[PDB]
């Protein structure tokens, strides 16, 4: 999620 | 599309190296570097907009007379490109004060809310870097936990210690900023909110696939 999306 | 802001601390505890080790700030930037740089390879179509905290200059929508005071825009809500990144490794240093992180993340959620009106986002994102070193004023958690949920907008955090062995010598101030983490993430998501807390070391490993 998020910066690993 | 997604909207991200990525808000970092960039004050004074954050410039600290560890025997000549890398700071707290390095190690933040080099995750920020390694996101948008896939971000940018990939063309993707999120845009990312970066808010400093700890910055010698105040620079933001918010701001007024003591004020939200030490907080800039360094990039408003747009496509990555090649400048930014160049920015983010060449440009941006360390400021010399401390901020108010939680004065930080309502400064980031009101560029969001701005910048993302009237357009279409799947997701809104906001991700702290910082180690938890400056002191906040608790008390106006609830409006941001309430506006955040409202706003439909997600966290994460990303920190040089785990929120859960040796101790790393935290401050009294780090470990109130760890408690403070944790109530906002399990407001916002229960268990698997505490979850979306990372260490710096963990981040770069995920996302170093450059070589």
């Amino acid at each position: 999620k998020g910066l690993f999306m | 599309k997604s909207a991200v802001v990525l808000c970092m601390d960039v004050g004074l505890a954050m410039s600290h190296s560890n025997q000549g080790k890398e700071s707290p700030f390095e190690q933040a930037k080099k995750v920020m570097m390694l996101f948008l740089q896939r971000q940018v390879f990939a063309e993707s179509k999120d845009e990312i907009a970066v808010v400093l905290y700890g910055t010698d200059t105040t620079d933001n929508a918010l701001a007024r007379e003591d004020q939200y005071e030490n907080i800039s825009v360094h990039r408003h809500l747009m496509l990555p490109d090649f400048d930014l990144l160049e920015q983010i490794e060449n440009v941006v240093e360390p400021g010399s004060v401390q901020a108010d992180f939680l004065d930080a993340l309502i400064v980031s959620m009101d560029l969001l809310q701005k910048e993302t009106l009237g357009k279409k986002y799947t997701r809104l994102h906001i991700a702290v870097f910082s180690d938890l070193s400056s002191p906040f004023s608790v008390d106006q958690l609830e409006v941001i936990i309430a506006n955040l949920k409202k706003a439909e907008i997600t966290l994460q955090f990303f920190l040089p210690f785990s929120v859960d062995g040796p101790g790393k010598g935290l401050s009294d101030q780090q470990k109130e900023g760890i408690e403070m983490v944790r109530k906002i993430m399990f407001s916002l998501d229960g268990e698997e909110g505490l979850s979306e807390v990372f260490t710096f070391r963990d981040a770069l490993e995920r996302l170093s696939i450059f070589k």
